[PDB]
RNA sequence: UUAUUAUAUUUAUUCAUUUAAGUCAACAAUAUCUAUUUACUGUUUUUGACAACAUGAUAAGGAUUAUAAAUGGUAUUGCAAAUUUUAUAAUCAAAACUAAUUUAUUAUAUUAAAUUAGCAUGUUUAGAUAAAACAAUAAAUUUAGAAGGUAUUGUUGCC
């Protein structure tokens, strides 16, 4: 666990990070195992990112505050 | 004018800059005598080994504070400072338990029932009498207090 | 401020319903000074230990000509209640005194003694606007 | 120990391997 | 800017309505204190409804058997002395240690203001209608 | 028409000189030639501005307890002062006088050099607190009102330039000034030994000769004035028996060039 | 040892900022590898054996790590003083570990 | 002490109202909501209630 | 004064001077007062040198002293007033409105950055920041990490 | 742009303008300042 | 440069310092969401690089080349030096003696608050280095009471060839039976004859009879100090 | 169970050895520390959010003492309080001053050496010029407000001001 | 949130039951998060401290060095 | 945890039921710590000197 | 059931729609699997629902099939009847899961939350230890303590 | 005073922008807010 | 409705806080060849940044220019650089709400230390209404491309 260490890794968003980490590992060990892996996407990396903190949104992620009209 | 900016400060300007400012005499760091365990840290009040940081550090100074507060203060004057419980000894209900632990320990014996008056119909306290006049307590100031 | 209730209205801005950090709300508004929780009557708004010494304002440091009012952090003692002399605490509009002394006041600081938000409001101090808002509230009905 | 050590201002202390500047 | 507009004067002679009101309120402060303090104390001397929730084990077991045995024999006089408040009994019951750790984990207990009902609180309407004159923080009765 | 904060003024030059010095022109400040500092004020108005500026303790404020205002206005209503008798009933007087303010010299390092625990900032240099005479801080005569005006008041006229000198004081300013202002070699040449501190020095030469060296040193730290030479003769004498060479030199380099040789 | 060569180099703040940056560096991390102490002594006794250094570590619990007694003297701000006071507390620790 | 027999301006203030709306803004009077539980409809109440199976 | 040849551009700019003395006065009175509160409420024996009466009599003496002291600074730092040296803007520290490092309010700091007068490196508004220490535990972590650097890494003696 | 002057020792827009260095350039030393060692002044203190 | 094996000195990187300074870019009173939603994060930063120089010996001529680097640094770049020099330290057992436990073991009662202030004379412990030869002691008899070697005693006091009773011998450094320089059991001064048959009746004659300070006499004798001169109210 | 921790004095054992408490004593003597008599045994709570690896913010040291009742009015706290001397607050005392150029030096000294005389701050200039331009063109707004009125309320023997038309 | 079956029931220390008047009723410390968060960190540490101290099958016993285990 | 001898001492509570029911305060008021009280809040982290957070004093 | 405080109901689809968030929470459908499994009851609707979600979760990323103009609209109609079927499949299962559990508590004697009906043991809504005077819907003033529907012994 | 050729000067006074180009990609993008904002290139 | 591509889409709602004035200038003390400089005194004529008017200046706010590393704007938001001509209003300890521009903690366990919140139990129930498409998981009930204005910074327009 190189990243931000957490008590329990029981979430797929971490599993894929492990599913990829094992995928890239096999390729370095075995050259022609990259063909069946790359065709199935286990090598490819997600660019998804949970929104960083921001004070403007009330919860801080994607829901803005309230505003009432007069 | 032609872009030749020195990647390195030339050796000349090194000597010219390095000779415009004087050596700190303390960074010489020579000591063949040793350390003076009895005297060095106790030097004169001007250049003294001045403690700094957490209050633990002020060993030789706290002693002076005590010796100082001992000096100017007459115990006579300090007597008048009352603790809270010293003051709460004059309250009708000076000490009764709070609900966290010993709620059940409280009893009607703790009630200053004679202070107020009860009405049987409402079962409550309708009013209270005057306690300043009739409170005759031999310790308005506490016993060991002697002005 | 919209309504400068004192000299410090012209300067500071409401900044909306800003959420200060806990216990760092800038104005020390002790509107909860007198909230009587009888079980915690000795621990609420008092010294967290009952072996502390009394605050400074209950004492006299030097030769004073005289204080107009003693501060509201002063704690009430029997000497306070028995000597009966005029003891004043600052409050709006001018000052409050403890004319009718009692021993139920002995031991509690003057914060817990006075009522900060006096229930009787001033139809005189509030313009026709700010009074109207009380009319809708039902605090100052019509 | 002069200010400009002998490494610089000297023929015999010349670093033959030290490549000139406009080469690299 | 809503340029800060002045509030008018405090009104003529309201100060007298102040020194008066604050004072005789602080006098009322005594009786509500004297009333609620008694209510708190005399609450502490009374009996409460049993703090446990009979629905959950090990308090579903019939009064004859189960932890009611030790409740009836080993500590019976004690649980009456502590007046069945939900703070001491759960501490007294934990001391006997003959039921293990099943005080907190297994045994579920009544909510707070459901456990301050005094004994003989039959009607459930009661637990919400405790008097309003007293200022106690819902320890009173 | 003509308005000012002050009507009357007093000079800052002596009489016997001004009759003659008035001829040489004074190259005043170009933009504001009329120079009106604190020194030029009369000691009547001097006190009034001295009172305020301190948010709480300043006698200027009515609730400072030291104020001279007998009856004051609080939101259109008046309020009367409580004289000291009617006050001393409830709040028990705990007063120790000025000598409670002056924290000893060994504790300057603890309290950022300051011995005087007044509301203001008493500075051992003259220029910060100069009213008219070079500010010499007094220790025994410290009073709430601070008569000599030797404190860095907050909000008096001509305070900016005075405070900006404070925040620019050296690392040792209250420290070195207090040592340099007093405790300087005698004009005739000798060293100013004698103070009422001499019994302390006798104790050391009573204590050092016995061989209780560390007892001398851990007591010698309390010494403030310049020690006379008979002190060190006894001190370094105690370093001889145990070859505590590191200590004698540390004693030397202290009395050598740091305590006027 | 940190002197300033920036806007804090010359004018009236030359002192107090210099004083700060030194009282902020008053530490002098006294260190010594315990295995070094396992030498003979001028009395002829072995200085520090397994029975002694065992007492040493437990005398300074968090201090003696990675087999090197680490004593950081932060009492005084005169750095030379921290050397003297530091070495002072140092020998005392060996004075007892030799028991 | 000796609580004055008639209080000058304690009760002589303006009356205070008691909230009479069982919910937001103190306006929602009692009425059968959508959350009503029809126990008759089927072996489970409709709508179903939050059920956790620990 | 009373606006007679006022030299500064804004009158409230002066209050910064007073506030700076508070930190100076706090440096003056802290060690002495803090020592009192350190001796005031100790109920256990002070030391085997002082137990019983020499303690409880002195305990009142030491507190009486800090009570005898005149105008002593008893203000906790958070109760002071955060004001800018530039525009005398009042700031509520701990909020977004008070920039912590340069110690200037938002209004003064916002202006200074756009009308560039201070060297800051912009970072994406949504981001946690280019830093790697702040990322891991949020605002509280960096708060912890410095205490480790300032005081805790020092294996005391 | 106001009465409060710009601190020339801490402002980038000034320090990184064209009338001074930019943060990109080789950033070496401009000119050695031999003042105290070419025309030195003697020590005439005010404090005796 | 970043590899020690190939380069000397070898620069060691170090994580830059970053301090996020978020603030409201807007400025208005009526609306708070306006403020919060207008947050913008500008950061201060400082990048460090650590030069690690290892000299197999400590040359002060080199160090003063180092502390002169602060002058000619590239613009807007301050530096700090971490010197780490071996230093020889004497653990002289004469000052710090590795002696047995105290018979009365100190306890937690000696480690309350302010114990450092009132319970412990700052180490090292003071020890008497000066000892007076008693009426008929010999060189072996003095070496006895000082628990030292007579030969070491003979070497210690060079000037002392013959012992004359009443002169103080300089205790050897290697001594094992040196005394704590004070007495523990309290002593009292009776108004028994002292100076002639007349007793002590004033503060100064009080000092003259003990031969110690009036001050230090007042310090222990507190009750007698608060009343009178030599506590004029006799018994 | 609540017990009485035993201290078998090392002498009266079969094979003597310095008990661990003795070391804990001998330590506190060397590094002057405070051994609390009333320390609780049950309260060995370690700061888990910091001194454990699996947690995000592992700092290895115990950052906060998990004693909730911990305050600054406490005695033990103040023993370990950090004096504000020479900290952030000192720097903010001397660097965060209204006119940041004044911390460097007194301005008059600067305008004495660099300039020839003291010059007023840029504000007074804008105050001064604008008075002149209006006073050169217009009048009737000139309120002769001075610090000290003596110079005006009593002009000297000479100085008959030219009648300004 | 403070559903009393959370945090092993110890959430009952932080719960203002019923239609509270947000202005006058409801303790302050129950509102701010970090105090709520610091508190849970206390209790959550206890379970570890409890479990670490429930597995104390061994009892610590000092012993002079000579006859300790090898 | 080496505890003072002769003092009636308490073993940490092994069963949870003992842990909750004992009277333990919860941290109502503001949090304070001797070291980082200077660094007033988690948000405002005062730095008297900006140094790399991994600056190890030699 | 350790949860007994008052509750809030949401319609079936409004929960079914959450899919793998709560409705098809992997471990949840594993819970009601074992419970079904152990009771000797076939887990046919669950495994019927399980494949529905597993395909939807697997294909939640792709685009919808290209909407080419079809005047017949059979594809859009088939796109609807196959959907409303899937909803009706989960509708049955959603109710089925609530059917057994409340009945299951009839066999373990666990008092369900407020306003909850167990077919035989609590015919109408059970409510004990609520925040109000009366049964919230039947306007019957509660009995104190919370009434019990099972027999006391285990 | 060193120099290297210019590409576009951008006088962004508060009045307006006047953006001249002699196109290249870039190098250091100078900046001056003495009185009139200008972006040298 | 013109021949590389999706809105129908949950998760929310009772929220307030500010005090009792004070700027008309600068001054080494130790160890470098001596200055009492020790205690360096000379008497007093103005009215902007303010409690008041006094030009500039950076924000909030989504709607039609990424397939091999980017989802927050300029017209302007209190304290800012040329308009002055009643006036001290600034944080200091202990202190009083009327305020549009706000996550408050909802029933196994609940106040430890700078002073910190007791009445609002009533079917997570009126009408109004709030905010997501970003390391997550919803990819379609469907889109450029033809159109008018009495207004003339333009529908909150004018008539």
């Amino acid at each position: 666990s190189e990243g931000k260490a957490m008590p329990s890794f029981a979430n797929e968003i971490a599993a894929f990070a492990c599913r990829m980490a094992v995928a890239n590992a096999i390729t370095k060990l075995l050259p022609l195992a990259r063909i069946p892996l790359k065709k199935a996407g286990l090598l490819s990396v997600d660019r998804r990112r949970e929104p960083g903190q921001f004070p403007g949104f009330v919860d801080g992620k994607k829901n803005k505050r309230k505003f009432a009209k007069r | 004018r032609q872009g030749y900016l020195p990647r390195y400060t030339p050796w000349e300007w090194i000597a010219i800059q390095e000779a415009d400012q004087p050596i700190i005499h303390e960074t010489m760091r020579t000591d063949n005598i040793g350390a003076s365990y009895f005297f060095s840290l106790n030097r004169s009040w001007r250049y003294k080994a001045r403690p700094h940081g957490y209050l633990r550090n002020y060993e030789n100074e706290v002693r002076d504070m005590l010796q100082f507060v001992d000096g100017v203060t007459p115990w006579k004057q300090a007597q008048k400072i009352r603790t809270y419980w010293e003051v709460r000894q004059h309250h009708p209900m000076p000490q009764f338990n709070r609900p966290e632990v010993a709620m059940h320990r409280n009893s009607a014996g703790l009630l200053p029932s004679h202070m107020w008056e009860m009405d049987k119909k409402t079962g409550k306290v309708r009013a209270v009498k005057d306690s300043v006049r009739d409170y005759q307590t031999k310790i308005p100031v506490p016993k060991w207090v002697q002005l | 401020l919209k309504i400068a209730k004192s000299t410090f209205g012209f300067y500071l801005a409401r900044r909306g319903q800003r959420k200060f950090p806990f216990h760092r709300r800038p104005h020390i508004k002790n509107t909860q000074a007198m909230n009587l929780n009888a079980p915690y009557f000795w621990s609420y708004m008092t010294a967290k230990s009952q072996s502390f010494f009394l605050p400074e304002e209950n004492y006299i440091t030097g030769d004073w000509t005289g204080k107009f009012f003693v501060s509201k952090r002063q704690v009430y003692t029997l000497q306070h209640a028995t000597s009966g002399g005029k003891v004043r605490v600052k409050s709006f509009p001018s000052v409050f005194e403890l004319n009718s002394p009692s021993r139920w006041n002995v031991g509690k600081e003057m914060n817990t003694l006075t009522k900060p938000r006096m229930d009787l409001i001033d139809d005189q101090m509030l313009t026709k606007k700010q009074r109207l808002d009380y009319v809708k509230a039902g605090l100052l009905p019509k | 120990a002069p200010s400009i050590p002998r490494s610089v201002w000297d023929p015999a202390h010349y670093n033959e391997n030290w490549v000139d500047s406009y080469s690299t | 800017w809503a340029k800060p507009k002045k509030r008018p004067k405090v009104g003529p002679g309201f100060h007298e309505k102040a020194q008066k009101w604050r004072d005789e309120y602080l006098l009322d402060r005594h009786r509500v204190l004297a009333d609620s303090l008694r209510a708190y104390v005399d609450f502490s001397s009374t009996k409460r409804v049993e703090p446990w929730d009979t629905r959950f084990a090990p308090f579903d077991r019939v009064e004859k058997d189960g932890v009611y045995i030790l409740t009836r024999y080993l500590m019976d006089d004690k649980l009456q002395l502590c007046n069945y408040h939900h703070r001491p009994v759960k501490r007294m019951l934990c001391n006997v240690g003959l039921m293990g750790p099943q005080v907190t984990t297994t045994a579920r207990w009544k909510p707070y203001r459901f456990a301050t009902n005094p004994a003989n609180t039959t009607r459930a309407e009661r637990t919400f209608t405790k008097d309003k004159t007293v200022f106690t923080g819902y320890h009173h009765d | 028409s003509v308005i000012g904060v002050f009507s009357k003024g007093r000079a800052t030059g002596h009489a016997s000189v001004m009759s003659v010095l008035r001829y040489v022109p004074r190259a005043r400040v170009p933009w504001q030639p009329s120079r009106f500092g604190r020194e030029n004020l009369a000691d009547d108005d001097m006190a009034q501005l001295w009172g305020t500026g301190r948010y709480r303790t300043g006698p200027g404020n009515y609730n400072s307890g030291y104020s001279t205002k007998k009856t004051h206005a609080l939101e259109d209503s008046t309020v009367s002062i409580i004289p000291k008798h009617e006050l001393e009933k409830f709040m028990p007087d705990i007063s120790l006088g000025s000598k409670a303010l002056v924290t000893p010299v060994s504790l300057m390092s603890a309290r950022n050099g300051h011995r005087v625990t007044h509301d203001l900032i008493h500075s051992y240099d003259p220029y910060i607190g100069r009213l008219q005479k070079p500010a010499v801080v007094d220790h025994d005569n410290i009073t709430v009102e601070d008569p000599n005006r030797v404190g860095l008041n907050a909000a008096t006229l001509d305070c900016r330039s005075r405070i900006y000198r404070w925040l620019r004081r050296g690392p040792f300013f209250q420290e070195d000034n207090y040592f340099r202002r007093s405790t300087k070699l005698q004009r005739n040449g000798p060293v100013p030994v004698s103070v009422h501190e001499v019994p302390l020095m006798q104790r050391i030469i009573r204590l050092a000769r016995r061989g209780h060296l560390k007892a001398a040193c851990e007591e010698y730290r309390r010494v403030t004035s310049v020690p006379p030479v008979d002190v060190y003769r006894a001190l370094t004498a105690a370093c001889v028996p145990g070859a505590k060479l590191a200590d004698a030199i540390a004693i030397f380099e202290d009395g050598h060039s740091r305590l006027f040789y | 040892e940190q002197y300033d060569n920036l806007q804090y180099k010359r004018y009236d703040w030359q002192g107090w900022y210099q004083r700060m940056v030194d009282v902020h560096n008053r530490n002098v991390s006294i260190k010594c590898r315990l295995d070094d102490l396992k030498r003979l002594d001028a009395y002829g006794n072995p200085f520090v054996e397994m029975q002694t250094e065992r007492r040493l570590r437990i005398l300074a619990d968090h201090r003696v790590g990675m087999g090197v007694l680490k004593l950081d003297s932060d009492k005084y701000e005169d750095q030379h003083d921290n050397i003297t006071y530091g070495s002072t507390k140092l020998s005392e620790l060996l004075a007892d570990a030799r028991k | 002490t000796a609580t004055p027999e008639k209080f000058s301006i304690l009760g002589t203030t303006h009356p205070k109202p008691k909230r009479n709306g069982m919910g937001r803004n103190n306006k929602m009077r009692s009425k059968p909501s959508d959350n009503v539980a029809w126990y008759d409809k089927g072996p489970v109440e409709w709508l179903p209630r939050p059920v956790r199976l620990t | 004064m009373r606006h007679i040849g006022q030299d500064v551009p804004r009158r409230h700019t002066h209050f910064v001077l007073e506030s700076r003395l508070m930190y100076e006065k706090s440096f003056r009175d802290e060690w002495l007062r803090s020592l009192c509160q350190g001796l005031a409420n100790v109920d256990e024996p002070l030391a085997k040198s002082l137990s019983g009466l020499p303690q409880q009599m002195l305990q009142r003496k030491v507190t009486c002293f800090s009570y005898n002291q005149f105008g002593l600074f008893k203000v906790p730092y958070y109760r002071l007033a955060n004001v800018d040296r530039y525009y005398a803007v009042q700031g509520a520290l701990g909020t977004r409105e008070w920039v912590p490092y340069a110690n200037v309010s938002s209004w003064t700091m916002n202006k200074m950055v756009r009308s560039g007068n201070i060297l800051v490196h912009r970072v994406h508004y949504k981001g946690w920041g280019t830093d790697n220490a702040l990322n891991q535990g949020g605002w509280e972590h960096r708060w912890n990490k410095v205490m480790q650097r300032n005081a805790l890494q020092y294996n005391r003696i | 742009l106001g009465y409060t002057p710009i601190n020339p020792d801490t402002s980038p827009m000034l320090m990184y303008s064209q009338c001074h260095w930019h943060y990109n350039l080789p950033q070496g030393m401009e000119r050695p300042s031999s003042v105290n060692r070419s025309l030195p002044a003697p020590y005439q203190p005010h404090h005796s | 440069i970043y590899d020690a094996n190939v380069s000397w000195p070898h620069v060691e990187k170090m994580e830059p310092w970053t301090r996020m300074a978020e603030f409201w870019t807007s400025s208005s009173d009526t609306s708070f969401t306006e403020l919060e939603m207008s947050t913008a994060h500008y950061e201060f930063r400082k990048y460090f690089r650590v030069v690690v120089v290892k000299m197999p010996f400590q040359s002060t001529e080199f160090e003063q080349r180092m502390y002169g680097i602060r002058h000619w640094l590239h613009r807007q770049t301050s530096c700090e030096f971490h010197t780490t020099y071996r230093r020889n330290v004497v653990h002289d057992s004469a000052v710090f003696p590795t002696e047995h436990d105290p018979e009365t073991k100190p306890s937690h009662e000696h480690h309350r608050l302010f114990s450092f202030a009132l319970d412990w004379q700052s180490a090292p412990v003071d020890y008497l280095s000066v000892e007076l030869a008693r009426e008929g002691d010999s060189w072996s008899s003095l070496a006895k009471r000082l628990g030292c070697s007579e030969s070491e005693l003979k070497a210690a006091n060079g000037a002392m060839e013959e012992v004359v009773a009443g002169v103080a011998v300089s205790v050897p450094g290697s001594a094992t039976r040196r005394l704590t320089s004070f007495s523990t059991t309290p002593s009292v001064l009776p108004l028994q004859q002292g100076d002639g048959k007349p007793a002590i009746t004033s503060w100064r004659r009080a000092a003259e009879v003990l031969g110690c300070s009036v001050e230090e006499l007042q310090q222990a004798n507190g009750a007698a100090a608060l009343t009178y001169m030599a506590a004029a109210e006799s018994g | 169970g609540v017990h009485k921790v035993g201290y078998t004095h090392p002498h009266h054992l079969p094979v003597p050895c310095a008990q661990r408490w003795d070391l804990r004593l001998a330590r506190a003597r060397i590094f002057q520390e405070y051994i609390e008599e009333k320390a609780p045994g049950a309260w060995q709570l370690e700061d888990e959010r910091h001194m454990s690896p699996e947690f995000n913010t592992f700092t290895g040291y115990p950052m906060r003492n998990l004693r909730p009742g911990y305050g600054q009015n406490l005695p033990e706290f103040i023993m370990k309080k950090r004096l504000p001397n020479n900290t952030h607050y000192e720097l903010f005392a001397r660097r965060d001053i209204p006119n940041e150029d004044n911390a460097m030096y007194g301005k008059l000294l600067y305008d004495m050496t660099i300039h020839g005389t003291s010059l007023p701050s840029i504000y007074r200039m804008h105050k001064d010029i604008n008075k002149a331009q209006r006073n050169d063109r217009k009048l009737s707004g000139n309120r002769f407000k001075v610090l000290n009125s003596s110079g005006a309320k009593s002009p000297p023997s000479g100085f008959e001001a030219i009648p300004d038309a | 949130m403070h559903d009393a079956n959370r945090f092993g029931g110890r959430t009952a220390y932080l719960r203002e039951i019923g239609p509270i008047d947000h202005k006058k009723k409801g303790r302050l410390f129950k509102r701010d998060l970090p105090t709520l968060q610091f508190n849970v960190d206390v209790w959550c540490a206890q379970q570890t401290l409890r479990k670490q101290w429930k597995g104390r099958d061994w009892d610590v016993v000092e012993m002079p060095f000579e006859m300790a285990p090898k | 945890m080496q505890q003072v001898p002769g003092k009636v001492d308490q073993t940490p509570f092994e069963e949870d039921q003992t842990w909750l029911m004992h009277p333990i305060p919860v941290h109502q008021m503001q949090q304070h710590h001797p070291e980082k009280d200077l660094q007033d809040l988690p948000f405002v982290n005062h730095e008297q000197f900006p140094r790399s957070l991994e600056w190890t004093a030699p | 059931n350790t949860y007994l405080t008052r509750s809030v109901a949401t319609p079936p689809i409004s929960v079914i729609r959450t899919g793998p968030k709560w409705w098809a929470e992997p471990e949840r459908m594993v819970k009601h699997k074992v419970m079904y499994f152990t009771m000797g009851i076939d887990q046919l609707p669950l495994r019927r629902t399980a494949v529905i979600q597993k395909d939807l979760k697997r294909f939640h990323m792709c685009k919808p099939p290209p909407r080419v103009g079809d005047a017949t609209g059979y594809k859009r109609s088939r796109g609807a009847q196959l959907t409303t079927w899937y909803r009706r499949i989960q509708y049955q299962e959603y109710h089925l899961q609530h059917l057994f559990v409340r009945h299951m508590w009839g066999l373990l004697r666990m008092y369900p939350g407020n306003t909850t009906k167990i077919q035989g043991k609590a015919d109408d809504g059970y409510v004990g230890y609520d925040s109000v005077h009366f049964h919230r819907y039947n306007r019957s003033p509660l009995p104190f303590p919370a009434r019990e529907i099972y027999e006391r012994r285990k | 005073s060193i120099y290297f050729n210019l590409n576009g000067i951008l006088i962004w006074l508060n009045v307006l922008h006047i953006n001249i180009i002699l196109i290249k990609y870039a190098f250091l993008i100078l900046l001056n807010n003495l009185e009139y904002l200008i972006i040298f290139k």
